[PDB]
């Protein structure tokens, strides 16, 4: 119950979970180029609003 | 976020100014270039290696330009090293002397007068 | 001090330059004679330590550690000539300089006087020890364990780094002496408390403290005999010198900050001793008790007495040699039976009658049968933590108890009953086993005659 | 390709570099840079397909977008006081639309979407061209302008690099997008410590450039581009694979190694600054870089993989070409730890 | 990151046409020829930081 | 063995004496070159963090077709 | 094939004993294992362990205790010879600490 | 008949010299430390006619 | 903006319960809207509807979150009395993740979101009482 399962399940497996669930989030792109450039267009305006108006 | 590139009177490429002359030059047993010899030796026996050569015997005229090469280049590069070291400390000791005000010079106190805080451990 | 550290570092063109036939015999001499060099270090001083240089400096605490270091290679590269006979000779000579590099590491990383070179040779001995275990391990398992061996260290460790760099900036210092003379002490502050945990963690999962401890069945178990038995016989205390290094400036804050590892490591002793009493495998059994010592060290440097310390340092080092000698025992009958299960093989003592007397002695120096070292600083320990509550004695007897039940169980179950019929390949003990098992037992009985040499600065 | 032109167009790419490290005038800079992606552009197509037709229009696109939003940012500036002279931008819109169009150059998060499929797309080649000499034009500028720069949106993207070369990392099997994700991260570590230090910026830098090179030019001699491929190198070449497993041990950032030295120096440069949540997160997350190159190593050297028959027709036969400056580039990726201190040579 | 190689040679590549002051053809200067001249003559030399303030 | 193999008490603790001596010079070395990094940036008076202007010798001091610069 | 690669079996493992029948574990060959054995057996028993332990047994006293020993014996002489307590509960002369002067 | 054994069996004194050059590496990291040889409130000495140094 | 956490900040911490939850509820719908403007951009939804409905799903799911932390955490400052203390972010940020994982409809989710996200609001409040800089400035 507690080293075979708990221990596990908290520390290391909780981990490599989140990271392999991040990292199938982050990889999985089409590579098509009209969403990345969409993706520029928003992080070009939160630069400008949230970072640019502070200062 | 750039410290030393504007300091003053300073030749832009020289890699080495004159006043450098004034510090005692780096020995030639110095452990450093003896490293710095080692990874000459490490380079020629990695390219013995590679080539599919015997390692320790194959080039003996390859792996000595190999640590010399390696030797020469760390002797300036000590030089180099030492120099800004010893700027930097040259700027520090000076700046300290022309700002009295921020360095003040304070009374020290003796153990048995100054009060310190007995924690007990049990 | 380089006159140990300058022999080190010829073992390696040493041994890459000799005969295909003759890198053992080689080897085994010379690091003995390094062994033999590194004696000299037990000369020690009382009021301050031998300081000789300003990157170098041997303590009381140090010198035993590096003794048992230098005459652990040997050992190592006896147990591991055999199975190892048919590898090929660049193969056994990059499984010879893995050994060396390790020594070498761990023999800077015991006499480094500032704590980044301390943190730099603590974090090097990370990869020979990878090597090893991924390299020459048996089983398919082993690559896990490389891994949980490695991402447990680090998560420790790379937070400490970040603290050591931060104390740099304030203090102006990370020099030992600088650090001890200077001393000042913790306030009760959240930022106090984080810097607390990112000076301890790291040694902590190094012990391994009950619940970071996941790495160490798997690491023990995975890993070739030399990595099993430098695993357990030296590294695990790095974490224990460690912590007796850092406490120096984490007071008063331990005087709280100390009580979930307190608990963690009372209770756990005894889950991990309760742990060997239903065990398949014998490795494992090992590793655990390595487990339930290793919280019996962390609760004495926990509670910061002179008789914990003293206690703390004797433990360290009688249970190196102690679980490097189970571990051996335990793989001369898996290089008989080629299986790890423990009720495989039964009976040995009819079979071969001096390995048994190796076994029993091994578990009764396990089990801290006075007047062994084990238990004068398990005795130590004891009596320094009932006088920091007298209500611990009830876990620490019960600990006691466990250990006992466990340590003869093994015993009774390899070495007694009536042996496996159909298990007919048990050849009779080679001179090479009796010898290893000699040269573990030998100086740990010997060691008893003048146990001050292990009872480290505080005597 | 002719190799005269070849030559010809590296030489160009080169200079357009040169041109933007050595000007003090903006424009110059700015021609430098078109310079350098002229000239860019046909090495990536050198291997004719559609694949290299594909990459080199993503990358000619980021490019170009980035050139744009540098020439805007420049001209603000130039309106807002009369000066074409790179010291510090005057107007805040111009400083962070100048920090935004330098990193969609250098491929920071999260504008590093293009940077992993140019690397598939192109040869090995190219693929060490673009992710080491690339670098150092937006970086100089960088340096030029870093007392300039907001350090929250640096750090930010910076951040952002870190967690997603990672992240993204842990996802691949081709060689080529392991190697882009890794550059992400370095140059997220090169980013952070911009605002602080520079020259732990240029140490990083090199060290980096070491690194990629010996990786790049053990993968070109073992012609590997793939984990599968690379796991048949050991019954070939031996010591080609050990060399590789010591190189990613180094890339992971394991002391000794020279790797570990960069952000050793950082996260010290940053706690002068009073800052140490920024650095406990980076170096945790460097763990995830140091999963993926455990993962290869293990294909790649601590285990053997199943060979092929026909591997031993290869074993007759020695490498034709030979790298003059792979031993030198193995040497300084792995064992120039002690020599730390030179660094202050670099400022 | 700069390698200041006009200076070194004394080349001057790009540095005619930086300021608004500087020898213009046909000595036609800029709408603003004095408020220039003045901060740059108060600027010079004392560093970036100093002539902010 | 005493005479064989070790010196006296004095040679450890004289270089004791001696490693303690330069490792405080390093510590309060390393304390005042944080404080004079800390006020050379703030202050910008000292010979680092010199960020460079605009060389007053591009001006040009001639007459400019108008009276009024 | 009914088979999915091509593979060498596993070997069983063999005998030192069969070829040499006093084989001591060490070696194959039996010189090599003969010498190994040897310089096993005396640098380990021989040399580190009589001659480390012997070396260890006599080792100075550089931790000084019987210098403290003799000094506990001259202060003990002294102190009860003259009707002083034989320990003071202060550590340090309070005539050199300077507490603060007010505690109210 | 000595040639033969020697190229055999040279890797032997590489370790001996190591422990030697090591013994001669610590005296000269010794000579570095000698800021306050003789100086010490606590073992502060005259010299002897003869002895130029305390300890070396 | 910044200026929705000062709105935030600006009010004390065991006082005006109601302009807390609103403020935290505003944060949270900025945070929501960002996260679904990008997961629109790189994962198109293939209608517009369909779109909006994925907008108005993770904004509510961040709003409420935001929400609930932010009432739960100004409630049990002013009930215990004791502002300053990291525990009532601790219960704040737990409850969030509970209203998370409930929003999700995952037990593991939402106790996993419970611990992390007390964690970490405790971790932000411990850094609001020890001047804790995530981007420092340079001074050195
Ligand atoms: C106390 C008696 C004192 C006697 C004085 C002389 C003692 C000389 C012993 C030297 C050390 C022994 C070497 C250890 C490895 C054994 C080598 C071996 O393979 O034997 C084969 C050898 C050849 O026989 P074989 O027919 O060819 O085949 C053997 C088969 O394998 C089958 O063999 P087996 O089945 O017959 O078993 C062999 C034997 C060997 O196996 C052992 O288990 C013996 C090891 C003892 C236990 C070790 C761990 C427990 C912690 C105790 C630490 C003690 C260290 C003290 C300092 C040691 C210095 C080296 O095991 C036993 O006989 C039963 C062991 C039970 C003993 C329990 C001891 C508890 C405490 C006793 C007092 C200790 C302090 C004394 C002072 C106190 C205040 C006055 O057999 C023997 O010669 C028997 C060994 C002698 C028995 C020793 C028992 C007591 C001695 C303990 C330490 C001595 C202290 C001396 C100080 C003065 C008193
Ligand atoms: C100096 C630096 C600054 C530079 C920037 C300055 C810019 C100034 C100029 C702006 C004027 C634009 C003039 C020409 C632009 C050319 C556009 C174009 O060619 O479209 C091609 C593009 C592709 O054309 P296509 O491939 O032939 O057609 C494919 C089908 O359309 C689709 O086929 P399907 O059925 O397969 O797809 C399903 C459907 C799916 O459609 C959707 O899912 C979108 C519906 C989302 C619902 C939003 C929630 C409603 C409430 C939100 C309000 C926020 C406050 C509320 C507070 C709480 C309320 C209680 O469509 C999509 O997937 C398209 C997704 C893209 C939607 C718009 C992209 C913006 C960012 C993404 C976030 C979207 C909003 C999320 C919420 C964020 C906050 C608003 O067309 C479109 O994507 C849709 C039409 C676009 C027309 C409107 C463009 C104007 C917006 C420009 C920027 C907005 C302001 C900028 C800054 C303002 C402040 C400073
Ligand atoms: C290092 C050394 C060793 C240490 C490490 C090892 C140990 C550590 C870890 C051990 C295990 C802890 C794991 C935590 C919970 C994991 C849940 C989970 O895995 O979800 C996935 C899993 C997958 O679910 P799914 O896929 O979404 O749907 C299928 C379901 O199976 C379908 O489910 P269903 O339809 O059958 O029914 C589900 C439903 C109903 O469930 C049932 O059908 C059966 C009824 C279960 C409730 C039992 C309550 C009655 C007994 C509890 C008595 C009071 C607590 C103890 C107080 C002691 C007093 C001296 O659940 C509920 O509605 C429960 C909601 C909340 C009630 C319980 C929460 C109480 C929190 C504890 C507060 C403690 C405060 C501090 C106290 C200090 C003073 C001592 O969810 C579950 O199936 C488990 C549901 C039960 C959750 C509550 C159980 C937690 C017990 C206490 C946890 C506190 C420990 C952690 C403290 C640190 C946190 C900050
Ligand atoms: C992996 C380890 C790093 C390897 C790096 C590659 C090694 C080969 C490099 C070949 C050396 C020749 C380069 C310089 C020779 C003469 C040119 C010289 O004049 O340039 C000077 C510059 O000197 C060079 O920087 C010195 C280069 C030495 C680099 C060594 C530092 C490595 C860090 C420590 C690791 C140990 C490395 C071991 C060496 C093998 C001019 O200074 P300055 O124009 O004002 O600076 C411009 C940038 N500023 C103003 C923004 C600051
Ligand atoms: C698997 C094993 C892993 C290893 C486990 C390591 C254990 C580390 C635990 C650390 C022990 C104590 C940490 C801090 C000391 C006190 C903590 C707190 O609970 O005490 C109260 C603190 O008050 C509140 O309780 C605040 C803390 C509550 C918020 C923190 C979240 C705790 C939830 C549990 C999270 C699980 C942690 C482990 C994750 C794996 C005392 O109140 P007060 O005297 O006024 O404040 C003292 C601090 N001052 C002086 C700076 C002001
Ligand atoms: C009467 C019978 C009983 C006597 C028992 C005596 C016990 C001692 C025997 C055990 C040997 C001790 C172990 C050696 C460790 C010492 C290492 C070191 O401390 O010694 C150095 C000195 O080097 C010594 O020479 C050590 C050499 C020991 C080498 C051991 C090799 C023995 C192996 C046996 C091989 C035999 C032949 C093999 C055939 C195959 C010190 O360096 P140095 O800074 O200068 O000295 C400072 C003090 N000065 C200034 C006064 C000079
Ligand atoms: C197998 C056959 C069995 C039957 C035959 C048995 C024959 C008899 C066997 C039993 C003999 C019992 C002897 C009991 C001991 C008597 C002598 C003992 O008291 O010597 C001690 C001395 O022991 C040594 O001090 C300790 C030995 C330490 C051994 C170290 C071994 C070398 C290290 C090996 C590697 C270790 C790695 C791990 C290290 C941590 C006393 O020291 P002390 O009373 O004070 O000295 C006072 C006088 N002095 C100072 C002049 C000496
Ligand atoms: C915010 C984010 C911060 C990120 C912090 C990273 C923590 C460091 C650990 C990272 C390890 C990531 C490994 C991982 O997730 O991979 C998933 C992986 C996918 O399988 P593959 O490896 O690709 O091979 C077989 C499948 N074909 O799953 C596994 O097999 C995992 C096996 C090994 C896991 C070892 C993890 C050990 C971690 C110990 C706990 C400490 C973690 C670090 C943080 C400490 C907590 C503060
Ligand atoms: C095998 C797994 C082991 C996991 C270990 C993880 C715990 C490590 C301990 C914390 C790591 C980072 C601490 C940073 C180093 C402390 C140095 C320091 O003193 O900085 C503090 C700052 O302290 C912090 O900022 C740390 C806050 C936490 C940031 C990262 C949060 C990660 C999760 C926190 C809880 C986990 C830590 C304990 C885990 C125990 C092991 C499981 C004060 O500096 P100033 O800013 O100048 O303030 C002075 C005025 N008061």
């Amino acid at each position: 119950l507690l080293d075979l399962i708990w221990l596990e399940t908290i520390l290391p497996k909780t981990t490599s979970f989140i990271q392999m669930k991040m990292s199938i989030m982050v990889s999985n792109q089409k590579g098509l180029i009209k969403l990345y450039f969409l993706s520029f267009l928003i992080t070009i305006m939160i630069s400008m609003t949230l970072f640019n108006y502070h200062e | 976020m750039t410290m030393m590139s504007g300091r003053p009177g300073r030749v832009p490429l020289q890699f080495l100014p004159n006043e450098a002359r004034s510090l005692p030059p780096p020995k030639l047993t110095d452990p450093r270039l003896v490293y710095m010899g080692f990874l000459g030796y490490c380079s020629g026996l990695i390219d013995n290696a590679i080539r599919r050569r015997p390692v320790v015997s194959a080039g003996l005229h390859r792996q000595l330009l190999y640590v010399t090469s390696f030797v020469f280049f760390g002797y300036y590069l000590l030089k180099r090293q030492d120099y800004m070291y010893a700027l930097r400390d040259h700027d520090m000791f000076a700046y300290v002397k022309s700002h009295p005000e921020d360095f003040p010079e304070k009374d020290k106190k003796t153990y048995g007068e100054i009060l310190e805080e007995f924690h007990p451990v049990r | 001090m380089l006159k140990i550290i300058i022999p080190t570092t010829m073992l390696l063109p040493m041994t890459w330059m000799s005969k295909h036939n003759m890198i053992w015999i080689n080897a085994t001499v010379h690091s003995l004679l390094i062994s033999l060099i590194s004696l000299s270090l037990l000369n020690q001083l009382g009021e301050n330590s031998l300081n000789f240089s300003l990157t170098f400096f041997s303590d009381s605490l140090s010198a035993p550690l590096l003794v048992l270091t230098t005459w652990l290679l040997p050992l190592m590269l006896m147990a591991s000539q055999s199975h190892l006979s048919k590898e090929t000779t660049t193969r056994k000579k990059l499984y010879i300089t893995m050994l060396i590099l390790l020594q070498l590491f761990l023999i800077m990383t015991f006499t480094a006087t500032e704590l980044i070179l301390f943190y730099i040779l603590f974090e090097a001995t990370l990869v020979p020890t990878l090597i090893i275990i991924t390299r020459w391990g048996n089983q398919t398992e082993r690559l896990n364990a490389g891994l949980y061996f490695l991402f447990y260290t680090l998560a420790g460790s790379l937070p400490l780094l970040v603290a050591l760099v931060y104390i740099q900036n304030t203090t102006g210092s990370l020099n030992f002496l600088i650090i001890h003379y200077w001393s000042h002490p913790l306030s009760n502050s959240w930022s106090n408390i984080f810097m607390w945990l990112a000076c301890i963690m790291a040694f902590m999962v190094k012990m391994p403290l009950y619940g970071l401890h996941l790495w160490l069945p798997k690491a023990h178990v995975e890993a070739p005999i030399a990595g099993s038995m430098v695993l357990a016989a030296v590294l695990l205390k790095l974490g224990g010198y460690g912590m007796m290094r850092i406490t120096t400036i984490l007071n008063p804050l331990t005087n709280y900050m100390a009580y979930p590892f307190l608990m963690l490591s009372m209770w756990g002793m005894i889950m991990t001793s309760s742990i060997c009493l239903r065990q398949t495998d014998l490795k494992s059994l090992i590793a655990y008790s390595s487990v339930s010592h290793m919280a019996l060290v962390i609760v004495a440097i926990m509670i910061q007495t002179p008789w914990s310390f003293m206690g703390a340092t004797a433990l360290m080092i009688a249970h190196g040699l102690t679980s490097s000698m189970l571990f051996c025992l335990a793989n001369t009958n898996y290089e008989r039976v080629h299986s790890r299960t423990m009720i495989l093989a039964r009976g040995l003592q009819t079979l071969l009658p001096l390995m048994a007397t190796w076994w029993l002695v091994a578990s009764l120096t396990n089990l801290a049968l006075p007047p062994s070292i084990n238990l004068i600083g398990e005795l130590f320990i004891i009596t320094a933590s009932f006088s920091w509550s007298n209500i611990t004695i009830i876990l620490m007897g019960m600990n006691m108890m466990i250990t006992a039940l466990y340590s003869l169980y093994m015993l009774i179950t390899t070495q007694r009953g009536k042996y496996t019929h159909h298990i007919n390949n048990i050849k009779p003990s080679f001179t090479r086993e009796n010898a290893l098992m000699a040269l573990h037992i030998l100086p740990l009985l010997l060691l008893t005659l003048n146990p001050k040499m292990i009872l480290g600065p505080l005597y | 390709m002719n190799p005269i032109i070849y030559t010809t167009l590296i030489m160009t790419v080169m200079s357009g570099t040169m041109l933007v490290m050595i000007s003090s005038h903006w424009l110059l800079i700015w021609i430098g840079f078109e310079m350098n992606l002229l000239a860019m552009i046909p090495v990536l197509m050198k291997n004719f397909n559609p694949r290299a037709t594909e990459a080199a229009t993503k990358y000619f696109l980021t490019q170009a977008t980035a050139s744009m939003m540098l020439m805007m940012a420049i001209i603000i500036n130039l309106l807002y006081s009369g000066q074409w002279t790179i010291t510090k931008m005057f107007n805040p819109v111009a400083m962070t639309m100048m920090t935004m169009a330098l990193a969609m150059k250098l491929g920071l998060s999260p504008f590093h979407f293009w940077v992993p499929e140019v690397t598939q797309g192109i040869s090995l080649q190219a693929g060490l061209l673009l992710l080491t000499w690339q670098k150092l034009a937006p970086l100089s500028v960088l340096c030029q302008i870093s007392q300039s720069i907001n350090p929250n949106l640096m750090l930010t993207m910076a951040m952002l690099s870190i967690l997603i070369g990672g992240w993204g990392g842990l996802n691949q099997t081709q060689l080529r997008k392991i190697m882009a994700y890794s550059s992400i991260a370095h140059m997220g570590w090169m980013t952070a410590v911009l605002p602080y230090n520079t020259t732990m910026t240029i140490l990083n830098l090199l060290i980096y450039i070491t690194m990629t090179l010996a990786m790049f030019m053990l993968l070109i001699h073992s012609s590997a581009t793939t984990t599968l491929s690379l796991s048949h190198t050991w019954n070939k070449m031996p010591v080609i694979t050990s060399l590789m497993m010591v190189t990613l041990l180094s890339m992971g950032g394991l002391p000794p190694l020279s790797g570990f030295m960069p952000k050793w120096m950082i996260i010290q440069e940053m706690t002068k600054n009073e800052s140490i949540i920024m650095p406990t997160l980076m170096a945790m997350t460097a763990l995830l870089n140091l999963y993926f190159y455990m993962r290869l190593a293990y294909s790649s050297s601590l285990t053997m993989f199943p060979s092929t028959n026909n591997m031993k027709m290869k074993w007759q036969f020695e490498h034709t070409k030979q790298m003059k400056l792979l031993p030198t580039m193995i040497v300084l990726s792995t064992l120039v730890l002690p020599m730390t201190p030179a660094l202050s040579s670099l400022n | 990151p700069f390698f200041d190689v006009q200076k070194r040679l004394g080349l001057d590549l790009d540095r005619w046409m930086t300021i608004q002051s500087a020898e213009q053809p046909h000595k036609i200067p800029g709408r603003c020829h004095a408020f220039e001249k003045e901060w740059i003559e108060c600027a010079h030399g004392i560093g970036g930081i100093r002539a902010e303030k | 063995i005493a005479r064989t193999f070790y010196d006296g008490p004095e040679k450890n603790y004289e270089k004791t004496m001696a490693i303690l001596q330069i490792e405080a010079e390093k510590a309060e070395l390393r304390l005042k070159e944080l404080e004079v990094r800390r006020l050379m940036r703030a202050r910008g008076d000292g010979p680092w963090y010199q960020y460079p202007t605009i060389d007053k010798a591009l001006i040009d001091h001639s007459p400019k077709t108008t009276p009024d610069n | 094939p009914t088979i999915r690669l091509q593979e060498d079996p596993d070997p069983e493992d063999e005998n030192l004993y069969e070829k040499n029948p006093d084989s001591h574990g060490y070696d194959k060959d039996p010189i090599v294992d003969l010498w190994n054995m040897r310089v096993v057996f005396f640098f380990g028993f021989s040399i580190v362990l009589v001659l480390g332990s012997t070396f260890v047994a006599y080792l100075p006293d550089y931790r000084m205790q019987e210098w403290a020993r003799r000094e506990a014996e001259r202060l003990v002489k002294y102190r009860e010879a003259n009707g002083l307590p034989l320990m003071e509960s202060n550590c340090f002369d309070p005539n050199k600490i300077q507490l603060p002067e007010d505690e109210d | 008949n000595v040639l033969q054994i020697v190229r055999d069996h040279w890797v032997h004194i590489l370790v001996p010299v190591g422990f030697v050059f090591g013994c001669y590496l610590d005296r000269r990291s010794d000579e570095k430390l000698t800021a306050f040889r003789n100086k010490s409130l606590l073992f502060k000495r005259e010299l002897r006619p003869n002895e130029e140094v305390t300890w070396k | 903006a910044k200026t929705l956490l000062h709105k935030y900040s600006d009010i004390p911490e065991g006082t005006e319960c109601h302009r807390k939850a609103y403020a935290s509820t505003s944060i949270g719908g900025a945070t929501g809207l960002i996260v679904s403007a990008y997961s629109i951009a790189l994962k198109p939804p293939a209608s517009f509807l369909e779109g909006v409905a994925r907008t108005g799903r993770y904004t509510f799911t961040s709003a409420a979150i935001g929400a609930i932390f932010g009432l739960t955490s100004c409630i049990s400052a002013q009930v215990r009395e004791k502002p300053d203390d990291p525990l009532n972010y601790f219960i704040g940020g737990c409850a969030g993740g509970l209203t998370l994982g409930a929003r999700t409809r995952s037990y593991g989710i939402g106790a996993a979101a419970c611990a992390y996200m007390g964690l970490t609001a405790a971790l932000v409040k411990m850094g609001q009482l020890e001047g804790w800089q995530v981007f420092a400035e340079p001074k050195v």
